[PDB]
């Protein structure tokens, strides 16, 4: 691949039963994921998309692209807005780097909100 | 107990305490939460579920997703963190001192190898820097490092270093 | 044990996260254990327990009584009234049958609402 | 197609079918499944979980909860009933005659025997009696009966008779 390859798009809707099921698939029990009357009272406005699904859809995201040879070194995550129930993620893509077959790429998940999260991937062929 | 130059020196007493002591993932490995997993999050990559998927692109037979590492050593339902890990004091040092908002900022992880089924994975943590007052559209806070290993026995297989912020609402 | 004995009580609170994390490991996905909006959708007050969850409770409250040495032959229940979120059902027990060393239990769970659930046990020692 | 007498008449030939051919567990017996379900229903026998326990209690090693039978064949998120599976027709059948309600009455099961981690087991579904039209709170309507076996391999371990209501609200 090139610098300045872009990645096919990838859409997501954060339907509750998304939101939950990630969230216990990752072992995560936090009521913010699951319980809506837990999460508004403390302060946000639905249950949302938990830190561990963020990074198994960056690493699902690149690997729909780049395909099962490709072998992931590390995921890094910048967090931003919340993913909330009902809200759509759209995943964007763009090569950043090749150097030595170690493969950089810049992912940015949109929301309604805005940017809900933006990671740096590391991986090899 | 009063002011900056004392949480400084808090920070520094519980890094002096070192890292916890590794503490078991409930389960090896395992295709169960391995299936549980991908079904969840829609990934239909073969080689977490074919043994001979897993052998195209090289693998030994089905591997686990990278991003599972943190899944295996998940407290679980009411669970509660061991002692010896440094995050329990360092918030409880930031809520007393007033910044009792916390919000995860970063998170990264690294992947050294594939584990494969059967595997059992330990995880210890360990503060980093800390670094504050400063700040912030959320308030005034200070954010905090911490550093995350995953060992196969002996052998470092992944790591996470992740920050968060406490700050004052 | 002798016909009229009585199991001790067990008093189960259904907050959302009991009710989501029973149904999840339960493998049941439907939406109206986890997911309020299609549950009020379809006509329920909230989300409640579903019956896998009640067949686990039914034989952990009659194990708890008779102890790990039980062996569990059948479990019946007859289904009641729902068991929303923030309900608390109430397990009572009584000694129905002994004969030929198998033992007959009648459990009722009950909530606010009445009668949540029936059931029949049949185990050995 | 049309009435009472051609409802029984589809019935009957939804029977002549016979049963569902046996459907393969997603995974087999497993002990982090086991862990998730007795976690989560809060049951504390020793038998689930330990080795050395589940043998005070006269079995070979850790025996799964017999409640937890279903689980092991539960179609998973999004899964779909094989064809053959007679519920899909007779719930067809029903919604078309106007019965469009439903709500599940009795659930009896039977264990044969406890099961082992490593064990797998299938399912095969049969249509029981059909009884109806009957008056009810809900409303007119029909109880129909299915029949759930469950095999490791050509062993019978458990059975499952389940009935529900299906009406005119
Ligand atoms: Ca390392
Ligand atoms: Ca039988």
């Amino acid at each position: 691949t090139v610098v300045g390859a872009v990645l096919p798009e990838l859409k997501l809707y954060g339907d509750p039963t998304f939101i939950v099921s990630t969230a216990l698939a990752t072992r995560d029990f936090q009521d913010v994921h699951h319980d809506r009357d837990k999460a508004v009272a403390q302060g946000s406005k639905d249950i949302f998309v938990n830190i561990l699904t963020d990074t198994g859809l960056v690493q699902r995201y690149v690997t729909d692209w780049a395909g099962p040879s490709a072998l992931i070194k590390s995921i890094g995550l910048r967090l931003g807005v919340p993913w909330y129930a009902y809200d759509t993620v759209t995943f964007s893509g763009e090569v950043t780097a090749v150097n030595d077959g170690l493969i950089t790429v810049k992912v940015v998940g949109r929301n309604t909100l805005g940017d809900h999260v933006t990671a740096t991937v590391e991986l090899s062929m | 107990m009063t002011g900056v130059s004392d949480i400084q020196e808090a920070v520094a007493q519980i890094k002096a305490a070192g890292p916890s002591k590794p503490r078991l993932a409930r389960d090896p490995v395992n295709q169960p939460m391995i299936n549980n997993w991908v079904e969840a999050i829609g990934d239909r990559n073969p080689i977490y579920v074919d043994d001979a998927a897993a052998r195209a692109a090289g693998h030994p037979g089905i591997v686990a997703p990278p991003a599972m590492i943190q899944v295996w050593t998940m407290m679980g339902l009411g669970g509660v963190r061991p002692k010896d890990d440094p995050l329990g004091p360092i918030i409880k040092l930031f809520d007393d001192a007033g910044y009792i908002g916390v919000v995860a900022t970063n998170c990264e992880q690294t992947y050294h190898r594939y584990l494969l089924p059967g595997e059992q994975v330990s995880i210890s943590a360990e503060l980093g820097d800390v670094v504050g007052p400063k700040q912030t559209a959320l308030g005034e806070g200070w954010f905090i490092n911490q550093h995350i290993v995953w060992q196969v026995g002996d052998e470092d297989v992944a790591e996470m270093n992740w920050r968060i912020l406490k700050f004052k609402p």
